[PDB]
């Protein structure tokens, strides 16, 4: 059934960053602060890489825009203690935002290290520093308009990859 | 939820016979709602309860 | 001191000899036939007498290293098992002859197509060629019979002069750095002639799950050489109900050990199935290796761990042997299990030859094993632990 | 002595009548909070305006 | 005899049965502020490194999993560097308490409860890592398997599903064989109160023990299965331990001789926490009758003999590296060895392979001061090995454009050190309340050491 | 109300050959009170062996087949899953936790099947109100007689008690 694969072509993947705005429109993706994005906890789903081979004076650079490649036999998934990333009968590994204990172990097994963890409460981060918990719990009402209604805004503790937009598949 | 979704042929009725808040299962629910699966075409115990169907 | 003991090895001696002169002249013969299959069973019949010989070394070293009743009962029975690497080192040298003439029957990396159509094993060739295969191999048969003739002399010393503390001493100072060399020196031994038959596939405890399956054969046998010692009633001592018992902890401990060493090894290359070390435990998975891969999980562990788990078929020696006789005969289906599906490994190929070759070397290891038996008195009479034996046995 | 024979059944019954009853208090704050019909509001009409 | 003369340097000069219970009736059952001093002044600074444990983790559960300076590719950092060293320390106390009473032998019985105790204490704050590490604590119900009202259940594929099964078996398992190697003893702290309310306290713990001649019979086996059920879990333990990276693609990681050998390091890290918690318990508390040099004597070759095969890991992950000929094991050699972490993996070969090659010689055996530094320099060496495991492994890996560098930070640090303050808070404890030496299993050894001595 | 007689004995030696008198005697209902475990007491006193491992060994069994049976129930029956792409019964994966399964169910009937065995989750023995057991844990040994074998007599038996070589023979009363 339905067999749901992507094929991109990086001869034309000219590193115009709209896909990673446009899988943070879509699937309720948080901003992380600077403090935090330097600690290499950004959100971001589908990354483009920079990869500059020879001559550092003038070298050629190439872009894998590198997202979860819903591998088949998903090293991620045999990997979660409580089952919360599990294939799909139509082909895309599910991670299932709920049943994510937090335990982070299925990032350390994608040899592509493309499933980003929310590590603190990141929503609202540029609006509340995440640092904090006194206001974890409070969102702000103008944002909860732009969030996506049928993706599911993560909490803390709960990881999350390119989910192939199971929001617009289902 | 996962109790239909693995066996849908224990509670599947007829289309027509969805707002009848009347009605009761047949006696033979089973050999019944097992044939409007196939009717309908509903998916497998195995496609329907893969946590892709809820929790999107 | 039984009278009938220097006539009985002697006679396991040259009736071995015979057998393992007769089967090694048909190893030969049946050479003739297919020069392939001949050394594709020479290494698997290799393998079982080599991880025997060095079997009886790593015990001996623990022996020598803690004081301990079982083991003074192997202290010849081990000396010699490890004495006979001075005949796996000559018998090594029909594997030698493979990898120097242009054949490429046991090693692939010596086949000059495959190191220049593949490139993983073109990455290995600084370890896997010629000239340092054999190289090692000397190194190998250097330290192996220099540990064990070092560990020999000292107790045909100890016998000769007397137990001195200073000789317990050297063996404890041997004993230590020799397990050290003796692992090391394996490390480099199971991955020359036995991981590098697919030179494509590299594991780590690969070299460990031999030595697992080293202290079962050499303590299976221990249980086995002293019940045919005591059957024939050829023992200076008689075994003590107790320590019997020790050897069938030890041994029952090993079965355990030996399933914890190569379940890991598949459930750690199972569960990330990176296609570089899947194709030992894939090509031993189908085509009927998995026929000798159930009988791994079921004959091997699951029916030795049940039988050796009760003080009865540890206690008793005519039960302890019959599994001690029976590990021999899983292990000699473990070896072939392991080493042979590196050759044909899309389907299930026994020959003849891994029948007759196997009584081939092992007719040489028992007669040379023999031989090394009847230079020594088969206690020790100048230990520390025999005046520890003479009691538990009389009571 | 110390401890004296009242220590007997009053440490026999708390193997016997105290383990199955505090598994029995574990079970059935299980099934209260875990199973039931009540704390999921089944059957409880709920106030509209 | 030669059997005299091995027992003989395990024991004092001379000891009976009521010396051996009164030297270790007198460290128990000293009375509250006669207690010594340096106890007090010890457990307050432990009971101050718990108020750091319960407070980095009040901050870790209200604040989030992200106060600890993990990256995304490095996801795993102190947390998990910490939970496989504490549970590593806690092997070798079980293999001391278990696996020597399987070989009979007699040089464990001084050291016994004072590394069987040292397990549990050391899984207390093992065990509270995998609990913790996670991002959402509160679910940790999740990974165990119970008819919860919707149809999930743990997965049984992951090696954190054996984990939760391996540490809660560890824990219900070194908790009743050391809670079975005390009923005795417990017995005899009961019997030689003369306090009520002590002897009752005792008298509650030693449920009816009564001695017996069938109920030593029973105890025998009970400790017999127990000790050779103990071994089969300890090489599992952290053989399953293990198994969180080992099943794992990572390069670094999937060393399918990670078994042996997180097993044979867990062994090495133990007896270095053993030495280290010894040394003091021997000199402070006056047990040098029992506990004598001989016992370090063995524990520094046990030491020995599970660092080589520790020493042997670090060569067969690297080898095996080399001889894979992957870019990306290729690549695990020169990160390690040179790499921005380079430091690590020599801070390493230098505290395992360099430094503690002293314990060969009996020179720095025997002598107490150098089996305390190698000890110090194994316990923070077997750290750095967990952390050229884990973080030196994770932090450059597959895909370039995931490199991250995990510099731990200040809930990294006030959790692992405030983390010994809930293990000496516990190990003061025990040595207050409990008998930190066994008792019974010393009056044997002094019943061996006279029926040796009978027959010369 | 009498529970019966038992002698003090001040070594071990001592004792082991008076627990070998008392069988060949043909008493029944008594016991050996040591502070640690003397080798050779059992089958002197009589017990010939436990039932203990084979209850330890029947529940850790029952541990190890009620372990593996859950993980593949979980796996093929209830929900199966594909998760990773691996197999519904994955033979590996199953049996690090079945094995945890029957080392926890074992040493579960190790200690509560030995404290069980024993008589021991239960504090005042008629034996402990004796006028020295409270050194039997310590230092003293010692050998109490029942008074529910038929050949017990108060008067009789104190004399074959002190016709061994005992410290002190005493009514333990209850
Ligand atoms: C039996 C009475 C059911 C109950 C209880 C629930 N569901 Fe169901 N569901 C049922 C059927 C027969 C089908 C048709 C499946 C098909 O492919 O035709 C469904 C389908 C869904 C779907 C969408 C299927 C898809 O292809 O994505 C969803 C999202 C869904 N069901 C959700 C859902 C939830 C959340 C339930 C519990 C509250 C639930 N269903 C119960 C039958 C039955
Ligand atoms: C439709 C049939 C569903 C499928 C397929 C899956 N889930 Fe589900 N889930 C569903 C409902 C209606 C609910 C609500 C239950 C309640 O108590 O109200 C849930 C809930 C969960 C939870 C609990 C989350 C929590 O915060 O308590 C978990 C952990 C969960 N679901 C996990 C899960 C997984 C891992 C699934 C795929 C293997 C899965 N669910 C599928 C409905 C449905
Ligand atoms: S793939 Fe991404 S980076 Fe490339 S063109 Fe499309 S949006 Fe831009
Ligand atoms: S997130 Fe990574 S490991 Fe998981 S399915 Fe996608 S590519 Fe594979
Ligand atoms: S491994 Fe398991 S529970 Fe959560 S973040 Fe990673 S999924």
């Amino acid at each position: 059934g339905y067999k749901w694969g992507m094929s991109i072509d990086l001869n034309v993947c000219n590193s115009c960053n709209a896909c990673v705005v446009a899988c943070q429109s879509e699937n309720n993706i948080p901003v992380v602060g600077k403090d935090e994005v330097w600690l290499g906890r950004e959100m971001h789903w589908i990354r483009i890489d920079q990869y500059y081979v020879g001559d550092e004076h003038t070298p050629n650079v190439y872009n894998m825009v590198m997202l979860c490649q819903q591998c088949e036999h998903a090293p991620c998934e045999i990997v979660c203690p409580v089952a919360a990333t599990v294939h799909d009968a139509e082909g895309l590994n599910n991670m299932v935002y709920n049943r994510c204990v937090g335990t982070k172990y299925c990032s350390n097994n994608c040899p592509y290290k493309v499933r980003r963890f929310n590590f603190l409460q990141y929503q609202d981060v540029p609006y509340r520093s995440p640092i904090d918990a006194s206001t974890e719990n409070d969102s702000i009402p103008v944002l909860k308009m732009m969030r996506n209604p049928d993706v599911t805004v993560r909490a803390r503790g709960v990881m999350e990859k390119c989910t192939f937009c199971v929001q617009r598949i289902n | 939820c996962l109790d239909c979704h693995r066996n849908p042929e224990k509670y599947v009725r007829p289309r027509e016979e969805v707002f009848n808040m009347a009605w009761t299962p047949p006696p033979n629910q089973l050999e019944v709602g097992r044939r409007l699966v196939q009717e309908y075409e509903i998916r497998s115990s195995w496609e329907l309860t893969n946590c892709a169907i809820c929790h999107r | 001191e039984p009278a009938a003991l220097r006539p009985a090895l002697g006679r396991l001696q040259q009736v071995a000899l015979i057998v393992g002169g007769v089967a090694m002249l048909l190893a030969v013969a049946g050479a003739f036939l297919g020069a392939a299959q001949f050394f594709h069973s020479y290494i698997f019949a290799y393998f079982f007498w080599m991880a025997l010989s060095l079997g009886g070394l790593l015990v001996l070293m623990i022996n020598h290293l803690t004081q301990g009743v079982w083991g003074l009962m192997l202290r010849r029975l081990l000396e010699a098992a490890a004495l006979t690497l001075p005949l796996m080192a000559i018998l090594f040298l029909p594997i030698a002859a493979e990898t120097l003439m242009g054949t490429h029957y046991l090693f692939p990396w010596t086949n000059p197509e495959v190191v220049a159509n593949d490139e993983v094993v073109a990455l290995k060739t600084p370890y896997l060629n010629v000239p340092f295969f054999l190289a090692r191999a000397v190194i190998y048969f250097v330290l192996f019979i220099g540990m064990a003739y070092l560990l020999r002399q000292w107790s045909l010393e100890e016998d000769a002069k007397g137990f001195s503390d200073d000789l317990r001493g050297r063996f404890q100072r041997l004993s230590g750095p020799g397990i050290v060399v003796l692992v090391m020196a394996w490390t480099f031994a199971a991955t020359d002639w036995g991981m590098s038959l697919e030179p494509e596939w590299f594991s780590s405890m690969y070299p460990v799950t031999y030595i697992a399956s080293m202290l079962i054969l050499t303590f299976g046998g221990g249980i086995i050489a002293l019940a045919v010692l005591k059957s024939r009633n050829l023992l200076p001592f008689g075994i003590p109900v107790d320590r019997l018992h020790d050897l069938g902890k030890f041994l029952f401990a090993f079965v355990a050990v030996w399933a914890y060493v190569n379940f890991s090894e598949y459930l750690i290359i199972w569960s990330g199935n990176v296609p570089e070390l899947t194709p030992w435990h894939g090509h031993r998975s189908a085509g009927g290796w998995e026929i000798l891969g159930i009988v791994m999980i079921f004959g091997h562990f699951l029916l030795p761990f049940m039988l050796l788990l009760s003080r009865f078929a540890k206690r008793r020696l005519a039960n302890l042997t019959a599994i001690a006789i029976y590990l021999y005969l899983i292990e000699i289906v473990w070896y072939f299990w392991k080493i042979m599906p590196a050759f044909h490994p899309d389907g299930f190929h026994i020959h003849w030859l891994d029948l007759v070759t196997l009584i081939a070397i092992g007719g040489l290891w028992l007669g040379v094993f023999a031989w090394n038996l009847q230079r020594a008195p088969l206690l020790a009479p100048n230990d520390y632990r025999v005046p520890l034996l003479r009691r538990q046995e009389a009571s | 002595q110390v401890f004296d024979r009242r220590a007997n059944t009053l440490a026999r019954v708390s193997i016997f009548a105290g383990i199955p009853l505090v598994l029995a208090i574990l079970g059935g704050v299980w099934w209260l909070f875990g199973w039931s019909d009540w704390h999921r509001d089944v059957g409880v009409e709920i106030p509209q305006p | 005899s030669a059997y005299g003369k091995m027992l003989e340097e395990l024991l004092g000069p001379k000891q009976t049965y009521e010396s051996v219970t009164r030297t270790i009736g007198d460290i128990v059952l000293t009375p509250i502020r006669k207690t010594p001093w340096g106890w007090p002044v010890g457990f307050v600074i432990a009971a101050l490194g718990l108020l750091m444990y319960l407070f980095s983790l009040a901050v870790l559960f209200t604040v989030g999993v992200g106060v600890w300076g993990i990256n995304i590719p490095v996801a795993w950092g102190f947390d998990i560097i910490n939970f496989v060293w504490w549970i590593g320390i806690g092997h070798a106390g079980t293999l001391i308490s278990a696996i020597l009473l399987l070989f009979r032998q007699d040089w464990r019985t001084s050291i016994n409860r004072a590394a069987e105790a040292m397990t549990i204490f050391a899984v207390a704050c093992a065990g509270i890592y995998p609990l913790v590490h996670t991002g959402r604590p509160w679910l940790d119900y999740w990974m165990l398997p119970y008819p919860g009202t919707l149809g999930m259940w743990p997965q049984f594929r992951s090696a954190l599903e054996w984990d939760v099964f391996a540490i809660s078996t560890y824990a219900t398992v070194s908790i009743l064989f050391w809670y079975l190697g005390l009923i005795p003893d417990l017995a005899s702290l009961r019997d030689r109160a003369t306090n009520i309310w002590v002897k009752r306290f005792y008298g509650f713990l030693a449920l009816g023990w009564r001695g017996g001649a069938r109920d030593w019979n029973r105890y025998e086996v009970a400790s017999l299965i127990l000790a050779g059920l103990s071994t089969p879990l300890v090489l599992s333990v952290h053989s399953i331990i293990s198994l969180d990276f080992a099943i794992s693609q990572l390069p670094g990681w999937h060393v399918t001789v990670f078994p042996p050998y997180f097993v044979a390091g867990a062994v090495y890290c133990g007896f270095a926490m053993v030495i280290l918690l010894l040394v003091p318990l021997r000199r402070w508390y006056k047990l040098h009758d029992l506990i004598t040099i001989k016992h370090f004597d063995l524990m520094g070759k046990v030491m020995l003999a599970s660092g080589l095969v520790v020493a042997y890991g670090y060569f067969a992950e690297i080898f095996y590296a080399w001889y894979s000929a992957n870019i990306y094991e290729y690549f695990l050699i020169t990160n390690r060895t040179m790499g921005p972490y380079a430091w690590s993996y020599w801070a390493l070969i230098v505290l395992n392979v360099a430094i503690p090659q002293l314990l060969w010689f009996k020179r720095f055996r025997v002598s107490l001061p150098w089996l305390f530094f190698i000890s110090i320099c194994i316990n923070i060496g077997m750290w750095f090995e967990r952390w050229v495991i884990i973080v030196l492994s994770l932090h450059r890996d597959f895909l370039p454009s995931s490199w991250g560098y995990y510099t731990p930070s200040v809930w990294d640090i006030s959790l692992y050190a405030g983390s010994f303050g809930w293990f000496f808070f516990l190990f003061f404890l025990f040595i207050r309340l409990l008998p930190a030496i066994s008792i019974f299993e010393v009056r044997d050894l002094v019943h061996k050491t006279e029926t040796e001595k009978a027959l010369a | 109300t009498l529970y019966g007689l038992m002698a003090e004995f001040d070594d071990a030696e001592a004792l082991l050959a008076a627990a070998e008198k008392t069988r060949d005697a043909g008493y029944k209902q008594f016991e050996a009170y040591t502070p640690m475990p003397i080798h050779g007491l059992d089958e002197a006193v009589g017990y010939r062996g436990t039932r203990l491992p084979w209850v330890i060994f029947g529940a850790g069994l029952l541990g190890a087949s009620g372990m593996f049976a859950l993980q593949t129930w979980i796996n093929l029956v209830e929900y199966p899953l594909n998760i990773g792409g691996r197999p519904l019964f994955s033979w590996p994966a199953f049996i690090p936790a079945t094995f945890e399964g029957m080392v926890l169910l074992s040493a579960f009937a190790a200690v509560f099947g030995m404290i069980a065995a024993c008589g021991l989750p239960r504090p005042y023995h008629p034996v402990f109100n004796a006028p020295n057991f409270e050194r039997a844990s310590v230092d003293r040994f010692f050998l109490c007689i029942e008074a529910a074998d038929p050949k017990f007599e108060l008067k009789q038996t104190r004399q074959f008690l002190e016709s061994l070589g005992p410290l002190a023979v005493s009514t333990v009363d209850n």
